[PDB]
């Protein structure tokens, strides 16, 4: 097995550490998904009149 | 907007509820005062014929 020569595992730890904790959460840090439009219709208190 | 200017022509006609308590009082008094007028006329007018009935 290659998976086994222990002298060549930094090269394949470090950039994934990277590539999963730096580079691909911030592309998802990007991608928000904003709260539906709920443009109620209904939004009238002012009052009656003092009487 | 339409709401507002609906509250604001109700607010307009505000001063009848004003004007019919003027016009009540002055019915009322003027009422009395033609009572009066009649209670006073028929009371004489009354002694007047008792003493011709007698």
């Amino acid at each position: 097995m290659p998976q086994l020569n222990t002298t060549v595992w930094p090269t394949m730890i470090t950039p994934m550490l990277l590539t999963l904790f730096l580079i691909t959460q911030l592309k998802m840090l990007n991608t928000n998904y904003h709260l539906p439009p709920s443009p109620k219709p209904m939004k009238m208190k002012n009052y009656n009149k003092p009487w | 907007i339409d709401t507002e200017k609906s509250q604001q022509a109700l607010v307009q006609k505000r001063h009848y509820l004003f004007d019919v308590q003027r016009n009540n009082i002055a019915m009322a008094l003027e009422v009395t005062y033609r009572e009066r007028l009649y209670r006073v006329y028929k009371e004489v007018k009354n002694r007047l014929d008792y003493h011709i009935s007698v």
